[PDB]
């Protein structure tokens, strides 16, 4: 509803490493996705939230 | 009643002058207080609320 796309995707890992505390894999394994896309830019956040 | 203002400043002007040559100095004067005199692009989409 409002924030940039980055925004949006950067506070999406905050929320799932909180909510997924117990299982650290998770966070690790989906920043790692992150780097990897979000070298494009705001394109590549895009790509990660497709 | 009420009513709404545009300031905009206040300028002396003279007589037996052209006033082509006395709007000059006063268009620059005026481009310093708009912030408008050096080169630049408007970054206001950061800028409200939901």
């Amino acid at each position: 509803t409002s924030g940039s796309i980055i925004n949006h995707a950067n506070n999406l890992n905050k929320v799932i490493n909180h909510v997924f505390a117990d299982k650290p894999l998770i966070s690790e394994t989906m920043l790692k996705i992150l780097t990897i896309d979000g070298t494009t830019g705001k394109d590549g956040y895009r790509n990660w939230l497709d | 009643h009420a009513l709404i203002k545009e300031d905009l400043g206040q300028w002396p002007v003279e007589t037996g002058i052209s006033l082509v040559n006395q709007a000059g100095v006063f268009a620059v004067q005026l481009a310093n207080k708009l912030g408008i005199d050096k080169p630049f692009v408007l970054d206001a989409g950061s800028n409200y609320f939901t």
